[PDB]
């Protein structure tokens, strides 16, 4: 009914051979900064990556969810490990399910979603949802202020599907890492630290903990002085 | 505002401007009457005036005395861009405490002959009223710049009455002005 | 609506999206939002249009009255002043939410002014719908040492965020340059990036396709 | 809530006005007259909120009177309904509105016109054939958009009032108790049943 | 509850059950009726005869009901008739047909004949 | 908790004589953000049927869902017989009425051939009330789209040039891409006017041969 | 929205609009506000749309599972009381409905019951309803006979339901006509109201106006 | 917001932060809250930015003034004047001001100003949202008489336990020392202050 | 709203219900019986909210008539005065109450007498000699009081109900389109003028 | 209310407050906020009283179930009972629990439930109305691996400036200290914890 503890934007982009996903790792309680270790991206598998903005007690409830999901997957089938593993596509499924019946019974996790995969074809996998069941795609994603201020940025390295095949992951992951700056000069509820995931249909997850936003520009603030006319 | 009901549109064309208007008079659905004209001019400049009745009358009444006295004082009859600037300044004075009306000015300058409207000087045209959203979309798929009066005429009219066609609470009738430096037309058009 | 301001080494550039909204619908495609309140000082405004038009109109009036008192060029703290003290005493009752770029004798200034009165001096600012997307390409891009062209690049391409990524923004640029010492460049639909394509046909009507129930001549 | 209807004809305006006065629970009165005679030859009837009509009418009298004595002359129906319609327009600004809605019924000596004013309390200004205020519209404009004719005589006039009156009598809930009949003609007012 | 299948298919397929109620029918007081052209006459051959009233009971002021068998079970099924008439004449504008009566009370019994744990 | 929210979005069913067209934009909004530029509201939901709930996007889905498993237990019970467009037309109703206290907050359209092999739309509110028509708009511009059509398929207002007023414009046949030029020039305007009309307009065509979709780039 | 039905000795007339609104926008000139529920049963829509097209198809469900139980078509007061009870077993759940059940049975003669979502239970001769209902009362009370034509019985519907468009922006596009007769009843078609209005402005002079 | 005011052997210093924030939206993320209203007499503000810029552009009109009929204004008699305008319009004004000020007899003086216009002549003074955050740090931090090194030593440790705890707080560090030598203004970035 | 009146004489009851039914802004019916007889002795008239009235009185009458084909006997008065009023007591506390108030006219033909039973919608129950619900008996009480006496015959009833309607329609601001008058007595229910 | 809980060297101590506050008014000024729910399970409560003891009696007989058919419950496992409770019935309980437990395999654990009913195990944890005043003072002084002694020092200066700030906050300090001795209890008077 209302989120109490909160973890702002996850922001995601696809590129020629994968999905880059990347959350940062605080835990807000209103507009104090709380718990600072919260990871936010949960790996499913090695071709799926669940980022998770909002209530964080009802993200571990989630994370519980996909860890039971996989148990179950694996039972009564020896397949599990290959052509029977599960895809982004039925992760994203089941976690829309859950929420639009969560918002039917009016009783919503209180949370925005991104799936992040590559597809057993190769195919790269990226989606939302959120508390209401809401669902889209695009070649870039950003739940919270990441979708004001991160997917213009996202935007202009991939404007349309036909961008996909020309954006490396070097590229997609610097204009990542510039928006999660941004977002820490300008969400007053972000951390320097982040977590990104890479899921590359070739290289596999690649998942990057404990990365810091760096290269900031502060210096020209020594010439600001007053509001106006203090000189 | 909505209480009367009421649309205007105005198109600039080839050396000229048109700018039409619904006759209906309603008090939420009980329709009144359909002779209220929502058009009126000072000297060359029409200015059409949509929503609540009494503030479209008060105001007319207002630019009527402000317009005249101008005329006095200045000894030539207000242009059309100077009207529109005397609109905007006399809704203004009323920031708060507003009157509730679309004002849509049309008319032709005595000087240049340069077509004007407002509701700015979006040149193409300009719709105020009910059924705005409409009007917008009819004249953005109709209108054609450098029109013909009589073109002008049968594309500003096929825009007023589909439109009100799509609105409840205007019709009963429609107005319909072309205006050249030399010459004013009114045409009255049924509605179905 | 997105404004931006931005300093550059001898100067300040302000631009806007030229997208006039009434709710939902595009009232006007072309507003021009950069209002002179003098020759060498301009501000553009969101919220509400008209309290933006009034209050531009009534600064610049007692700007060029209090230039012309003074015998000196007006100076852009004195637009600041006289607009955050009008706004305050109005309470943040009046909707205009401005950015003040100029050049006087003192040098380049850029503020940004909200509706309660509040200001602040920054050397890249961004307000509206757009604002924050604006923002983060003024965030990844702006530089201390910027010259006047790459000045109105970074100005145009966080317009141009705006309008590609706000509902709010969109059709032209618009960009007005005031460099120190020199005329203030006004740049009308410095971009067109909106320009509607041709439709599938001409939809003039035959003459004659209205029916017309009477005509009459109007005397003027 | 008041019935006032007024029809136009050829030669004369009819304003017809409900008698009863309500408060509360009870039926006060049967008998009142809802109008005020402005002029010789101009009738205002009136509904709306109690007290507010009866002021407002009065204020007006007064005034047109007073013009009346200071020009020896009558103004038209139309320069009083346009004076009236000022007045009211201005009350929708103040700080108290006169929550009145009235007819004005004249005959014009100068056209040798009848003219009959509808102008509710916000000031919105229409002159029509036949007019009505509230819900009297609502019951009595489908029986004058189908019988009224502008060639129509006094009586035929008065015999399509007393259509309009049975029909608000048989479907409109509450019990007016009937009304007072004026014409305002070439002689002046009269009343009439 | 109890759910028990009294009434059962034997092998012949019949079922016992209800060929036995149909023995307590038999050795029920007998009960007569003849339609006549504009009447039907329904008649039967230290008890106070007040209030042992008449084995012909209304169902509902057009309508008559006689029987034979259990006279307790028949108390059961005149009340719900009487309740289907009144319920008939409430949601629906009309009293009963005699033959929709008639339906209903054999559907009555008809079911108990197919219903778990009951005779 | 409000359990509702608009994407905006805005679709337009046209019957004709041997065809149906229904269209829609493809962005999702979320108030002044672009959530996509293509998530596409129309569907073939087989049997030559085309569907689109237009609204609140989850319930949009979800009976649009239902919609196609309804569609798959009519063949697993008929036999695969075809389901026909007015049956289809009644069990959305009794999907949407299922809901009537707790309603869909979408207005749905579906389009196909009748079994005459006319083209059919039927238009359905939140709660299921139906209404086979000619053609019906839905969404945000609805009110900028279906005027014109209006006055281009069927000539509304429109009278015989000579007759001054006395016979109307008479109807004739449109084919099916002389609607898809209407549709596209509808749809370009609301681009132009709302600030919602997205930026690509996908078309699915639905005639005896099939359903086809054409996909037009819209601005932005 | 305005709707009616009145008794005569033809059976009943009803006539209704095809207008529907959402605020000022008129979202469909063409709705059928007349409900089919068999071929001896109509239904009048006025209410939510919605509530009355599902409730009275079920009800036409009920009267023909009723014909196969007992072999005769239900009565008019059946099929109301059917509806009306379904309808108070929602009273507060928002059904929003306003309906005449109009029927001819060999046992009832030509009946009427408006029906709403309230529960009232009303027969009667004449109902209007809908936001235009005052302006068909008034041509209708003032013209309305038992022994009126056939042909002059649908005319006067039609005069109504135009007396309602003229007065009442929420009602107008066009007029279906229904004569409802012991055979069934009978559909007289659809009448433009803009065409209507012209002819009888010209035809009987009225809306003068205008 | 987080503003400081230490008084020292030497005089005073005040320090900010400087973030402005409508909502979670950073609107300024270099904000100068260090406003002079006389030579050695500055202000912290906090609260309403509208108000506050107000309040302290009347206080240094009312101090000029006093300045040239009465001569240099003391730190208590600008504080009086802030007084004045908060309290009087306390129902308006959301204005929770420090002032802080030098003069060679009084040496530092800090005032603070909370909402509803109370005067508390303090030997420091902590305020804004992430005040709360550092008052048991301060409490037990704050000496009488330490050097400058040390004083600024304090406000950066208390500024950065503020910073990190208040979402409302952040950017650069600000301060303002004040001392007979004259007025002399320091800025202390993320990369400094985050390492503490 | 509705009249529902009641008067018990040395005889008689007399019930008089008013026939208009109003919804909105129109008056659909001016000839409604507000009744329903429960027994042959034995008449219910009902006054309230929409639907509420007519499903109340049709299941009371519908279980009178049960209990009457179960037992073969005709229920007291009071005993149908005292299931109404606990079907009344049971709906306040249900999830959607009947509004619905009732005045229950019988004959007792063990006691020969007749008996006027007033239950509100709460289920207050009371025997009256005359009785009334909502404001009827706020005009029509002081006549009541003034005139009523027990030993009236039937005639003197009816010209005393005359008088009760006739002040009625004089004070109340409503038009209820008159009454149905229903007399119960040994004979049974008759419906006169 | 002010409660924290501080692992160390050799295990973990829990310390509150113990004044309960209805109002202004001081209804217990010697409450006990220290439950345990097993040996070397413990809990401090703050929020809602009723329900901080009924949730937590409610977890004190689940783990007398789990002990009882499957062994001593870790702390985690009582984290994750408290959690399911809080988390279940989140709309109806106001419960912020600190959960601490000691075992030789993992040595004192700390666990905190926000309101919302997420779990963070955390090296230490502060929570309650006074704990917002020494978020800045805790960072600047926790280190890991403290002896007792510092611990208890540490957990000693923490709360007597929360107590010195918070109004809903005071009387004795307790202390639970839980290693592998055992479970000692600890109380600090005003006098004592005053003059820090």
């Amino acid at each position: 009914q209302q989120p109490i503890v909160t973890g702002t934007s996850v922001i995601s982009m696809k590129y020629d051979n994968g999905v880059i996903i990347a959350a940062d790792n605080l835990g807000s309680y209103g507009s104090l900064l709380r718990f600072n270790g919260v990871e936010r991206l949960i790996p499913v598998g090695d071709n799926t990556v669940v980022g998770i903005s909002g209530d964080i007690s009802d993200m571990q409830h989630i994370e519980r969810l996909l860890k039971d999901l996989v148990t179950e997957n694996a039972y009564d089938n020896p397949l599990a490990d290959a052509e029977e593993a599960l895809e982004p596509s039925y992760i994203f499924e089941y976690l829309a399910t859950v929420m639009y019946q969560r918002r039917s019974k009016m009783n919503p996790l209180w949370n925005a979603i991104i799936v992040a995969g590559v597809q057993s074809n190769g195919d790269q996998f990226l989606r939302y949802v959120n508390l209401l069941g809401v669902t889209y795609s695009s070649p870039t994603l950003a739940t919270g202020f990441g979708a004001h201020m991160a997917n213009p940025l996202l935007r202009k390295v991939v404007d349309r599907e036909s961008d996909i095949p020309k954006t490396t992951v070097q590229v997609a992951e610097e204009a990542i890492v510039n928006a999660m700056r941004v977002l820490y000069y300008r969400d007053a509820r972000s951390s320097r630290n982040f977590s990104l995931a890479i899921i590359d249909k070739n290289t596999g997850l690649t998942f990057k903990k404990n990365l810091q936003v760096e290269n900031m520009k502060w210096d020209f603030a020594k010439d600001i002085k007053g509001y106006g006319t203090q000189k | 505002s909505s209480i009367n009901g009421g649309i205007v549109v105005a198109m600039t064309g080839k050396d000229c401007v048109a700018i039409a208007c619904d006759l209906r008079l309603g008090s939420q659905s009980l329709g009144v009457s359909n002779k209220f004209e929502k058009i009126f001019h000072y000297g060359h400049v029409f200015l059409g005036i949509t929503g609540l009745a009494t503030d479209v009358t008060t105001l007319n009444e207002m630019f009527r005395y402000k317009t005249n006295l101008y005329k006095l004082k200045e000894e030539r009859a207000i242009e059309p861009e100077t009207f529109t600037q005397l609109v905007s300044s006399s809704l203004y004075e009323r920031r708060f405490g507003p009157y509730f009306v679309g004002p849509v000015v049309a008319g032709i300058n005595s000087k240049s002959g340069k077509p004007f409207i407002a509701g700015d000087e979006a040149k193409d045209f300009i719709v105020s009223g009910t059924a705005s959203d409409q009007l917008f979309g009819m004249c953005e798929s109709l209108y054609e710049p450098n029109l013909e009066p009589e073109d002008l005429f049968e594309t500003i009219s096929q825009a007023l009455l589909n439109a009100a066609d799509r609105d409840a609470l205007s019709g009963w009738g429609a107005v319909v002005y072309i205006i050249k430096k030399d010459e004013v037309v009114k045409r009255y058009l049924k509605m179905r | 609506t997105t404004i931006v301001g931005v300093k550059f080494n001898n100067g300040v550039v302000i631009a806007a999206d030229t997208r006039s909204t009434q709710g939902p619908i595009v009232a006007d495609k072309n507003c021009a939002k950069l209002h002179r309140i003098s020759p060498k000082i301009w501000c553009a405004g969101a919220g509400t249009a008209a309290d933006t038009e009034a209050v531009t109109q009534l600064i610049g009036s007692n700007i060029e009255l209090h230039s012309l008192y003074t015998s000196r060029e007006p100076r852009v703290v004195s637009a600041l002043q006289m607009l955050k003290q009008h706004l305050f005493k109005y309470q943040g009752h009046i909707g205009a939410y401005l950015i003040v770029a100029g050049v006087d004798p003192t040098g380049s200034h850029l503020f940004s002014i909200h509706a309660h009165g509040s200001t602040d001096v920054g050397y890249y600012l961004s307000l509206g719908s757009g604002s924050l997307a604006a923002m983060a390409v003024l965030e990844s891009h702006w530089k201390q040492d910027l010259t006047k062209e790459e000045a109105i690049k970074l100005a145009s391409d966080a317009i141009q965020a705006g309008i590609w990524n706000d509902l709010g923004s969109g059709s032209n640029v618009d960009v007005c340059v005031m460099e120190i010492g020199k005329d203030a460049e006004y740049l009308r639909n410095y971009l067109t990036p909106n320009v509607r394509e041709e439709k599938q046909k001409s939809y003039k009507f035959p003459r004659g396709t209205t029916a017309v129930l009477k005509e009459s001549i109007v005397n003027i | 809530m008041d019935i006032i209807l007024g029809i136009r004809v050829q030669d004369s305006v009819i304003l017809a006005s409900s008698k009863a006065v309500t408060r509360g629970i009870s039926v006060l009165k049967d008998s009142d007259d809802k109008t005020r005679q402005l002029s010789p030859h101009t009738l205002m009837s009136f509904a709306g909120e109690a007290g507010d009509t009866v002021q407002f009418a009065e204020y007006i009298q007064a005034n047109i009177q007073l013009y009346s004595i200071r020009e020896d002359y009558e103004l038209s129906p139309q320069a009083v309904s346009s004076f009236v319609r000022q007045e009211l327009a201005k009350s929708i600004r103040s700080r108290r509105p006169y929550q009145v809605n009235v007819l004005i019924g004249g005959y014009d000596k100068k056209k040798n016109k009848p003219e009959l004013y509808q102008i509710d309390y916000l000031g919105t200004k229409v002159e029509l054939p036949y007019g009505a205020h509230g819900y009297s519209g609502f019951y009595t404009f489908s029986l004058l958009d189908h019988h009224y004719r502008p060639d129509m005589t006094t009586e035929e006039g008065l015999d399509l009032l007393k259509l309009c009156v049975q029909e608000l009598e048989k479907r409109m809930p509450m019990d007016f108790k009937g009304v007072i009949v004026k014409i305002v003609d070439k002689d002046g007012i009269r009343q009439v049943d | 509850g109890y759910d028990r299948a009294l009434s059962i298919f034997s092998p012949d397929g019949h079922i016992f059950q209800v060929e036995y109620a149909l023995e307590a029918v038999k050795r029920g007081t007998c009960a007569v009726g003849v339609k006549g052209k504009n009447c039907v006459v329904l008649g039967c051959e230290l008890q106070d005869t007040r209030i042992t009233p008449s084995k012909v009971s209304k169902i509902d002021s057009h309508v008559v009901l006689s029987f034979s068998g259990l006279n307790a079970d028949s108390r059961i099924l005149i009340e719900k008739a009487r309740v289907e008439a009144q319920s008939h004449r409430l949601t629906l504008e009309d009293p009963v047909t005699v033959e929709y009566l008639t339906r209903y009370v054999a559907g009555v019994q008809q079911r108990y004949t197919q219903s778990g744990g009951v005779r | 908790f409000n359990p509702y929210g608009d994407n905006g979005g805005t679709i337009l069913g046209i019957a004709g004589e041997d065809f149906a067209v229904l269209a829609g934009d493809t962005r999702n909004i979320t108030d002044y953000s672009i959530n996509s530029r293509y998530e596409p509201k129309v569907f073939d939901c087989g049997d030559n049927i085309v569907m689109s709930a237009n609204g609140f996007a989850a319930d949009g889905d979800a009976l649009v869902k239902r919609f196609k498993n309804s569609v798959k237990w009519y063949h697993f019970d008929h036999n695969d017989k075809k389901l026909s467009i007015n049956s289809a037309a009644r069990n959305i109703q009794h999907l949407l009425y299922g809901k009537r206290f707790f309603p869909y907050y979408v207005h749905t359209i579906i389009a196909g051939l009748d079994e005459d092999g006319k083209g059919a739309v039927y238009s359905f509110d939140p709660v299921g009330s139906y209404e086979r028509e000619q053609c019906r708009a839905g969404g945000a511009a609805a009110s900028l789209i279906m005027p014109f059509l209006d006055n281009q398929v069927n000539f509304k207002n429109q009278y015989e040039p000579g007759t001054n007023g006395k016979v109307k414009k008479p109807l004739k046949y449109l084919s099916v891409e002389e609607v898809i030029k209407l549709v596209r020039d509808s749809f370009t305007s609301a681009t132009e006017r709302h600030i919602q009309v997205g930026d690509g307009l996908e078309i699915l065509i639905v005639t005896k041969d099939g359903v086809r979709k054409e996909f037009y780039e819209l601005k932005r | 929205t305005t709707t009616l039905a009145f008794r005569f000795q033809g059976g009943i007339i009803v006539a209704v609009d095809s207008r529907a609104t959402a605020g000022n926008w008129v979202a469909s000139q063409t709705v059928k506000k007349v409900i089919e529920i068999n071929p001896f049963l109509l239904g009048t829509m006025a209410g939510g749309a919605a509530d009355c097209q599902f409730w009275e198809t079920w009800l036409g469900s009920q009267c023909r599972l009723h014909e196969l139980r007992e072999k005769e078509r239900i009565s008019v007061a059946a099929a109301s009381k059917i509806l009306s009870n379904l309808v108070y077993q929602y009273k507060g759940a928002g059904l929003s409905m306003g309906t005449m059940i109009c029927g001819y049975t060999r046992k009832e003669g030509p009946t009427i019951y408006y029906v709403d979502s309230d529960g009232t239970r009303l027969k009667g001769d004449i109902f209007c309803v809908g936001s235009g209902q005052t302006f068909a009362y008034g041509v209708l009370d003032s013209n309305y006979k038992w022994d009126l034509s056939v042909e002059d019985a649908l005319y006067l519907g039609k005069r109504s339901i135009l007396a309602a468009a003229h007065r009442d922006a929420y009602s107008g596009g066009s007029v279906n006509l229904y004569h409802v007769t012991e055979d069934g009843w009978i559909y007289h078609g659809n009448h433009d109201v803009g065409e209507l209005f012209w002819k009888v402005k010209e035809e009987e002079g009225s809306f003068n106006n205008v | 917001t987080s503003i400081m005011a230490v008084t020292f052997k030497d005089g005073v210093i005040l320090g900010a932060d400087s973030r402005t924030t409508t909502g979670a939206y950073i609107a300024n993320r270099v904000t100068d809250k260090l406003t002079r209203v006389h030579d050695k007499i500055w202000c912290c503000r906090s609260g309403s930015a509208a108000d506050t810029q107000a309040i302290a552009d009347i206080v240094q009109y009312h101090l000029e003034l006093y300045t040239s009929q009465y001569g240099t204004p003391s730190t208590e008699t600008a504080a009086s004047v802030f007084k004045e305008l908060c309290y009087e319009n306390k129902d308006n004004l959301t204005a929770g001001i420090i002032v802080a000020g030098y003069d060679d007899k009084n040496k530092g003086e800090v005032y603070t100003i909370p909402l509803g216009g109370s005067v508390h002549k303090l030997p420091y003074a902590i305020a804004g949202s992430g005040s709360t955050f550092i008052y048991g740090y301060c409490d037990k931090n704050f000496r009488e008489n330490m050097s400058k090194e040390e004083t600024v030593d304090f406000i950066k440790h208390s500024l950065s336990q503020a910073i990190k705890w208040d979402g409302s707080s952040g950017g650069v560090i600000r301060m303002v020392v004040l001392t007979a030598a004259g007025v002399e203004r320091l800025i202390f970035y993320p990369d400094e202050y985050e390492q503490l």
